[PDB]
């Protein structure tokens, strides 16, 4: 459940986040967790980037799911994950930041 | 003798090739492994950057990928030989799904 690892450049512009679990049953809940980091690697630290999730449930019409300002984002978070009822097959994300962090992002799905 | 075969069977399984001139003035060679040879379908299973997350599904693709190319291989049939934990995992893995 772990997307990229590292530059913000490098995060992908298009995650596949269809997910074939459970049962034929269709997934009905997501969930984002952004975590930031300082220079190096390990040590968690704040940011200064913004992030912006956006999903598709036919990969071209997207609906806004939220966004995650990194400045909250260290060893205790305090903003609150985005969440998503629905079914999407295609995310999209977009920074607004100076770049060269290494960040976590992780999705979270449920039946 | 059990400490001879040992070391083959550690050396068949992790050499390297190389060529070196010995102390003596003449040749030294080490063979190389099989993991040498094995480079198209190489995985690191767990979490984080670089490896891939351990799933039944991941299980299913690295085992298929093997047939892809039926090669000198008759009857299509494969010998493995894995560690007791990894087959306890295994085991416990496929517990969860809906079918095994």
């Amino acid at each position: 459940m772990l997307v990229h690892y590292g530059k913000l450049s490098d995060m992908p512009t298009v995650v596949d986040v269809n997910t074939t679990m459970g049962t034929d049953v269709p997934e009905d809940l997501l969930e984002i967790y952004v975590g930031c980091y300082a220079a190096d690697g390990k040590t968690p630290a704040a940011g200064t980037g913004v992030l912006t999730f956006h999903g598709s449930w036919n990969g071209v019409h997207k609906r806004l799911i939220g966004t995650v300002d990194l400045a909250a984002a260290g060893e205790v978070i305090a903003y609150n994950p985005p969440l998503m009822f629905g079914g999407c097959k295609k995310l999209f994300v977009s920074y607004t930041g100076v770049g060269t962090q290494i960040v976590d992002v992780y999705v979270h799905r449920g039946e | 003798m059990f400490d001879y075969y040992r070391d083959v069977e550690m050396a068949f399984i992790y050499g390297r090739k190389s060529e070196t001139v010995g102390e003596n003035g003449k040749p030294e060679r080490t063979t190389g492994g099989l993991l040498n040879f094995i480079t198209t379908n190489r995985t690191q299973f767990g979490t984080g950057a670089g490896k891939t997350e351990l799933t039944e599904d991941s299980l299913i693709d690295f085992f298929a990928n093997v047939f892809n190319y039926d090669g000198q291989g008759a009857g299509n049939q494969r010998i493995a030989f894995v560690g007791n934990t990894a087959l306890t995992k295994i085991n416990k893995l496929a517990r969860n799904s809906p079918s095994t």
